[PDB]
This record gives C-alpha cells, sequence and structure tokens, in this order.
C-alpha cells in the first residue's frame, strides 16, 4: 500500500541532490558570461581595426621607418 | 585630446605617439602640416595598392574638419575605444582551461565563439580561424592573444 | 500578485543568464526549465518540469519570459521532502538498526529507485559532501542527508 510513499520520498531527495549540484555550478556561469563577451567584443574589435584603410596606410608605412 | 566624440581619456602610450609623428610626416607629402587628398595619393601609389574612387574623398570625410596631426591622433584613438589588454583577454580564455594546461580543445572554442554569446557569424568564424595556432588538436590562447595584441616578439 | 516584484526581478536576472547562454535573441530553450528554476531555490522533482512545459531533448521548443513567469508560479506550490521524510526511508534499509548502511546499499538505492541518477551524478555528490567510509565498508546516512540539506554553500 504505502510502497508509492516511500518511492516518492526518494524521488524528492534525489530532486534536493540535482538542485545542490546546480547552485553549485551557477557562480561559475556568471563568471563564464564575462570571459565570453570579453572574448568575443576583443576579436570584434580587431576585425574592424584590420579593414580600416587607414590602418592598412599604416602597416605599409611603419616599415620605411 | 580632441573629440571626434568618442575617447574620454586616451592614455594610449608615448612611443606609440613618437611612432605615428614619423608616419604622419611621411604621409604629409607636401609638408604643409596638412595631409590633403593629393598627399594620400601620392604616397599610397608608390607603396603599391592604392585606393581611388573617391573613398578618398570618404577617408578624409571621417574628420570633422582640417586633418593635422591632431585630428589624426584624435580618430585613431576612437578606433582604440572599447579594448581590453592581454593580461585580460587571457585570463578569460582561462576560465575555461579547467586543467590549466594553457591550452583548449579547438572543438570547445569553436562551439563557444558560434553557439552561445553574441554569437559570431560564418564570416566572423572564416577570418578568425584562419591565422590561428593550431596543433595535435589544441588552440593555444596565449600566442593568440600576443598576436591580436600586436605584440612585437616578432612581425618584422 | 503574491509574488513581490523583486521577486520578479530576481527571475528576470536568472533567465537572462540562461538566454546569454542558449545562443540568443533573449529566448530560453525550454529543456533547461528545470535548471533556472533549480537556481532560483526550488526543488521539483522531473515529473513536476514536464508537468508544466519542459522537454525530454534540446532544440525542441523556446520560451520568451512571458510563458516563463507562470510556469514557475504553478511550480512552487509542489511538494518538498523533510528530514523526518528522508529518516524513515532510510531507516527501511538498516539490517541492525544502529543507523549505519553500506556505501554499497547507499549506491544501490540512489541508482535503481525513484528517480535513478547517474553514477557520475551519484560520484559528484559523494565527492562534494566528502562522505567517507569506516574499516568494515559502512555510512551513517544521518550525516549524509544533512549535508545534502545543507546545500553547497554549507556555511557556519
Ligand atoms: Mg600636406
Amino acid at each position: 500500500m504505502r510502497d508509492e510513499r516511500l518511492s516518492k520520498i526518494i524521488s524528492m531527495f534525489q530532486a534536493h541532490i540535482r538542485g545542490y549540484l546546480i547552485r553549485k555550478a551557477y557562480k561559475k556561469l556568471q563568471d563564464q558570461r564575462i570571459g565570453l563577451s570579453v572574448i568575443q567584443r576583443n576579436i570584434r574589435k580587431w576585425l574592424v581595426l584590420r579593414n580600416w584603410q587607414w590602418w592598412k596606410l599604416y602597416s605599409k608605412v611603419k616599415p620605411l621607418l | 585630446a580632441d573629440k571626434a566624440a568618442s575617447g574620454v581619456l586616451t592614455k594610449l602610450p608615448q612611443k606609440q605617439i613618437q611612432e605615428m609623428k614619423e608616419a604622419f610626416s611621411m604621409i604629409d607629402v607636401d609638408r604643409d602640416g596638412f595631409v590633403s587628398k593629393e598627399d594620400i595619393k601620392a604616397i599610397s601609389e608608390q607603396l603599391g595598392r592604392a585606393p581611388d574612387d573617391k573613398e578618398l574623398t570618404a577617408m578624409l570625410k571621417e574628420a570633422p574638419g582640417p586633418l593635422n596631426f591632431t585630428m589624426f591622433l584624435s580618430i585613431f584613438s576612437d578606433k582604440l575605444s572599447g579594448t581590453d589588454s592581454e593580461e585580460t583577454i587571457r585570463n578569460a580564455f582561462a576560465m575555461f582551461d579547467e586543467q590549466e594546461t594553457k591550452k583548449l580543445n579547438i572543438e570547445y572554442i569553436k562551439d563557444l565563439l558560434e553557439n552561445m554569446g553574441d554569437n559570431f557569424n560564418k564570416d566572423e568564424m572564416r577570418m578568425t580561424f584562419k591565422e590561428a595556432p593550431v596543433e595535435g588538436g589544441k588552440f593555444d590562447y596565449v600566442k593568440f592573444t600576443a598576436m591580436i595584441k600586436g605584440s612585437g616578439e616578432e612581425e618584422a | 500578485p503574491k509574488l513581490s516584484q523583486d521577486e520578479i526581478d530576481d527571475l528576470k536576472d536568472v533567465f537572462e543568464l540562461f538566454a546569454f547562454w542558449d545562443g540568443r535573441d533573449g529566448a530560453v530553450d525550454a529543456f533547461k526549465l528545470g535548471d533556472v528554476c533549480r537556481c532560483l531555490g526550488i526543488n521539483p522533482r522531473n515529473e513536476d518540469v514536464f508537468a508544466v512545459g519542459g522537454t525530454h531533448k534540446m532544440g525542441e521548443k523556446s520560451l520568451p519570459f512571458e510563458e516563463f513567469l507562470p510556469a514557475y508560479e504553478g511550480l512552487m506550490d509542489c511538494e518538498q521532502g523533510t528530514f523526518a521524510d528522508y529518516m524513515e526511508a532510510f531507516k527501511t534499509f538498516d539490517r541492525e538498526g544502529q543507523g549505519f548502511i553500506s556505501g554499497a546499499e547507499l549506491r544501490h538505492v540512489l541508482t535503481a529507485l525513484g528517480e535513478r541518477l547517474s553514477d557520475e551524478d551519484v560520484d559528484e555528490i559523494i565527492k562534494l559532501t566528502d562522505l567517507q567510509e569506516d574499516l568494515e565498508g559502512n555510512v551513517k546516512y544521518e550525516d549524509f542527508v544533512k549535508k545534502v540539506m545543507a546545500g553547497p554553500y554549507p556555511d557556519k
């Protein structure tokens, strides 16, 4: 009869466990969100600067200096 | 120092600006203190590939007024607005190298840039990995950071 | 309106972090529904997560903030287990009745009953709780329950 009772309980205890693991990982996730933003933004600046007419003119002139 | 509306505090270095005046004077072919449409034409035609659609008009357009060394310095600074240093960029990458190997698997870093965050498009992806240091299936973020930062070890 | 206005903004924050990681246009894969709610501090069973819109695999469905708020509200009122329940459950498998159990019998219950967990997941909670065996292969399960319930910043 009360076999499902015991079973529901085991189930809720496993749930607590899954909640534990997830909350543990949360802080690494917010730090990483800052990591990625720094990476995508800087590679993007690099790309734009490389396409710049004034930058191109600059490179092909630094040598002669 | 002045405005072309972006820069707040141009603390980009003194060796870095000393070079630029040597560059500017070589570009100012007519010796009068201003870069003309004709100064660019002459100098660029010499070094090789030389723009002449009136994008030469587009180049001079970029500056709100006459082009002296000071407007020059100002427009370049606007371009460097929004950029971090090598230490900051290198530790950003390290946040993903749990085993402190000082490298990342190539499959991993490609997935990070294209399917997450402000994700890259195919043309951004292509231009980013054309130049990148990879061996044994391992991306070297230390070497890549010094590269895009222009570190002068050897680019002679 | 039982949800206070700052609780609403606590939700807006967690939602955006996951929105950022889902390869973003300001939306969230319906599969990560359980994880988002777990970060707000609730412990729902998979069954309940399904009874509100969660999915079995990734890339099947997305959720705008407007559809997320009412699902969360629904899960707040589901049942959550107590210390007294958890001990009754374990005494069920105590041969002598001295509060011990073998690591063996422990693994076995976590991976074959209720909603089974993975050996890697069972490995990682046993690692994090720093739970320890005695010379005859045994463990006291009261200590285990308490450490799980205290959470990961088990602090004090
Ligand atoms: Mg001149």
